[PDB]
RNA sequence: CUCUCGGCCGAAGCGUUUACUUUGAAAAAA
RNA sequence: UGGUGACUCUAGAUAACCUCGGGCCGAUCGCACGCCGGCGGCGACGACCCAUUCGAACGUCUGCCCUAUCAACUUUCGAUGGUAGUCGCCGUGCCUACCAUGGUGACCACGGGUGACGGGGAAUCAGGGUUCGAUUCCGGAGAGGGAGCCUGAGAAACGGCUACCACAUCCAAGGAAGGCAGCAGGCGCGCAAAUUACCCACUCCCGACCCGGGGAGGUAGUGACGAAAAAUAACAAUACAGGACUCUUUCGAGGCCCUGUAAUUGGAAUGAGUCCACUUUAAAUCCUUUAACGAGGAUCCAUUGGAGGGCAAGUCUGGUGCCAGCAGCCGCGGUAAUUCCAGCUCCAAUAGCGUAUA
RNA sequence: UACCUGGUUGAUCCUGCCAGUAGCAUAUGCUUGUCUCAAAGAUUAAGCCAUGCAUGUCUAAGUACGCACGGCCGGUACAGUGAAACUGCGAAUGGCUCAUUAAAUCAGUUAUGGUUCCUUUGGUCGCUCGUACUUGGAUAACUGUGGUAAUUCU
């Protein structure tokens, strides 16, 4: 029960649906606190669900019983979709990427160019 | 075309004369009175006043009542000041070359532990510095050139998660205690 | 090069823009519009690095993109549109109005306006011609072309533009004793009266503007906005209200403060 | 340094022309 | 009418013209639905022209290294100028016809050389100065060497085309296809220089576009180019080579302060490593934060050059004997070598220190 | 930090160079525990290149008769998503290198009253006194028949 939570810089985001906060983390003689943990701290504090609170960006200071972060609390889940980077909402499971890579993409892309019509379609 | 930046510095300049006796005495007595570690360590300090004295011969060149003489003296007194190396009632351009290699090694964290009481030696306080004992205004400093501001001088002490202040024992006396 | 460019340094970019050495290796190449490539603050560098209202650069397509910032009372979904001097920004979501006005550092600052003042701005006179059958027109800084306008107005002189119709609803003259700013050069962000103007034909021509303070300085004649009629601006002035502090002032005006905090 | 004008001052002519000196504005960022 | 320092400017009037290889004057698309069969509100895409933004292109004044074993150069084949025209987006010998004989030069023309892209800048530095700038910013030039074009607002474009010259690829011998001074990578050349890696998350750019793409750019790998910080030990008790310092004239007492063989004792402290986890990040790695393990002495072992002088530090001991070798310079070496080869000891800088070259 | 030292003589004082001394850039030798930043096929060969990648692009809004789709409703011209293809735009930016180049390039300063300009922004867009409630012919994608050892051929 010795870790707090204090937040700063806070200002809400009209224009984004959300509001966005720097989050000094105390941890006195632990290891940095988990981003779920900090999750459920700002969910109390703020008076909403967890589910629209996404935190990132923390480093912990030398000698080290303090970590700083940034924070963004949404007005609806639908809000949080629209407008996170769709890496941040992976991290919650949200999100899933395509299984391929950049080589994969670009040598079938070029295959393409050779074949002509519709037949593009049947091209591997 | 990159996002990065090439500004660096060497911090010290190496003498004319390598073998000149009266210096090799000279330097090796700071060396062993301030517990440094090699010869590179006094020069940089030495680097240091060099640039400041070249400062004020440049400034004491202008008119007494220059705009960029009285901006610029202000600012290299009061940091003088600040650090603690020259005093308060002596804030004049002319006592800034009266200034010693001394002066700045003394203002080190590593002299400051020892004076302090904290270390009984200065080579011991090197190595309490060294391993993560000392702290400065609840920040630990493992830096021992670290140049203490006159208003640090009252918040050095143990750090907090030490077996010399309020923390646990270290390795040694934990194994120790369970040998019987 | 066989063509036009596309592409800013990050070094190469205006300097009051204030952009970091370390961020990217390019900045914001300004879309073509109505002010200069040198003289103009994009819409990203405004919604982002000045408001902070985004973190990158992807936020600032979102906020734009909802149709939610009116530049002089249009949208505008580009975000390097080359926004300058004199221009009226309004967030209606968050009930904001700015006006770009430099500070006495040369550097556009962050102006809030009234709902009122948001309806008009003052634009500088650059040429006036006659067109076909006779019809004189107007071309301002602002690359607007404003046609039947008064007789009286010259160039070089300022008129007032009401931003919903276009329409000139008054104007200044250019002459000695009246307020202007400097819009260029060395005294860029300064405020002060006209005193003297000396003229050297096929040449420029110099102004003489002295402050509130009684500090003289000289100007090039295209670096000269008037802006009220004697001692009195037609808009809000920033916070410096045009004064160029010493060094020396501005130091012991910051000490001051940190002593009367506690 | 001065003849005409706008309400005791300015707008306009140069004093042979320069070199020199001081000032001003104009001079990318790094 | 209006304006410039100055128009052969803008605006006006009149008589005509107006290219078929042709000049503008909307047969285009979406969303909401309505008022009295008519009227309509928001946009999108296109349009001759004017202005504006991004420029580009031509000109003005001053400024560049060495060279006279380069002193006269240009003009037949445009060199300087005039007149009229062609061509060109336009001003101009840009080109043509007809005229005139001009133009530059010791205040260095013309010619030659340059391990010559030019600046912003870098090293050194009492003051003056000398040298460097292929290199991430600005301008120029090129895409194997010349030349010529099409499209387009913009290119004499080369990740466009057409030839020739030099190389070189597949072939059924009829034919077809070429351009890494882009990112990796290979060969070659050399004294001399890294991965055929991951990603569009950042900075930005492009497109019909809030969605797609980007070897631009970012991230890791190699990396003693170079720059910053900083370990390889600290303390106590003993007993001396002992040392100063207080008293005893002296023997001596020293618990007051100091250094060291300490192969003398002693527990206290810590990373470097191994390694849960979190954190970082597009996903990771690293740094930072944290449990567990992790230090006595041939170890968790510091190196590179030296010891005659310049120049800090041994005429120590053993071997060699004008030989081998050292030596930037003076010099050393011919049987007792302060200088070679080694042991010991000593000293200079130190995670760095020698050598060659500019 | 505005600095010198050794070497010509039996010995001396000079001229004068040689050598020593410190930084700085390339290469190289030996050595190398921690951590932050960070140059890197320029020099000579602007020499030659296997292979892969580096330039593409759709909104409500130019053209949809691909059942390619789960699914409406069944006289509904077109419900929607949408491959292909036509059309438009971009590909003249960026990246690389330093061969050429000696009033040439380039830098400060000026001029276009001697030119052009895609796009953005604003103006203009019943100003002309002379089938319209919609005009004409094709050609891609698709279907089908093919040629060549071979191509992003046709
Ligand atoms: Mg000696």
């Amino acid at each position: 029960d010795t870790v707090t939570i204090r937040t700063r810089k806070f200002m809400t985001n009209r224009l984004l649906q959300r509001k966005q906060m720097v989050i000094d983390v105390l941890h006195p003689g632990k290891a940095t606190v988990p981003k779920t943990e900090i999750r459920e701290k700002l969910a109390k504090m703020y008076k909403t669900t967890p589910d629209v609170i996404f935190v990132f960006g923390f480093r912990t200071h030398f000698g080290g019983g303090k970590t700083t972060g940034f924070g963004m609390i949404y007005d609806s889940l639908d809000y949080a979709k629209k407008n996170e980077p769709k890496h941040r909402l992976a991290r919650h499971g949200l999100y899933e990427k395509k299984k391929t890579s950049r080589k994969q993409r670009k040598e079938r892309k070029n295959r393409m160019k050779k074949v002509r019509g519709t037949a593009k379609a049947n091209v591997g | 075309p990159v996002a990065r930046s090439w500004v660096c510095r060497k911090t010290y300049v190496t003498p004319r004369r390598p073998f000149e006796k009266s210096r090799l005495d000279q330097e090796l007595k700071l060396i062993g009175e301030y517990g440094l570690r090699n010869k590179r360590e006094v020069w940089r300090v030495k680097f240091t006043l060099a640039k400041i004295r070249k400062a004020a011969r440049e400034l004491l060149t202008l008119d007494e009542k220059d705009p960029r003489r009285l901006f610029e003296g202000n600012a290299l007194l009061r940091r003088l000041v600040r650090i603690g190396v020259l005093d308060e009632g002596k804030m004049k351009l002319d006592y800034i070359l009266g200034l010693k290699i001394e002066d700045f090694l003394e203002r080190r964290l590593q002299t400051q532990v020892f004076k302090l009481g904290l270390a009984k030696s200065i080579h011991h306080a090197r190595v309490l510095i060294r391993q993560r004992h000392i702290r400065v205004r609840k920040q630990v400093v493992n830096i021992p050139s670290f140049i203490v501001r006159l208003d640090s001088q009252k918040h050095i002490d143990f750090s907090l998660r030490s077996p010399y202040g309020g923390g646990r024992p270290g390795r040694v006396k934990r194994k120790n205690a369970k040998k019987g | 090069a066989r063509g036009p460019k596309k592409h800013l340094k990050r070094v190469a970019a205006p300097k009051h823009w204030m952009l970091d050495k370390l961020t990217g290796v390019f900045a914001p190449r300004p879309s073509t519009g109505p002010h200069k490539l040198r003289e103009c603050l994009p819409l990203i560098i405004f919604l982002r690095n000045r408001l902070k209202y985004a973190l990158t650069g992807d936020e600032v397509k979102k906020i734009c993109m909802q149709r939610f910032i009116k530049i002089d009372g249009k949208v505008r979904t580009d975000i390097t549109y080359p926004a300058g001097f004199m221009d009226v920004i309004s967030i209606d979501k968050t009930g904001e109005n700015f006006r770009l006005i430099y500070d006495t550092k040369g550097r556009f600052a962050v102006h809030r306006i009234t709902p009122e003042e948001a309806k008009y701005k003052l634009c500088k006179v650059r040429k006036i011609f006659v067109g076909t059958k006779g019809i004189p027109h107007l071309v301002t800084h602002d690359a607007r072309t404003i046609r039947y306008p008064d007789p009286l107005i010259k160039v070089n002189d300022t008129i007032q533009i009401d931003l919903e119709t276009g329409k000139i609803t008054d104007f200044i003259k250019f002459d000695t004793g009246n307020l202007c700013m400097v819009t260029g050069g060395a005294n860029l962000g300064r405020i002060g009266v006209i005193t003297n103007r000396e003229r050297h034909p096929g040449s420029f021509d110099v102004v003489h503007v002295k402050d509130a303070n009684g500090n003289s300085f000289a100007t090039r004649l295209s670096n000269i906005f008037v802006i009220g009629k004697g001692n009195k601006p037609w808009i809000s002035l920033p916070r410096g209200k045009g004064i160029r502090l010493t060094i020396a002032e501005e130091r012991d005006k910051r000490l001051a403060a940190k002593q009367s905090s506690g």
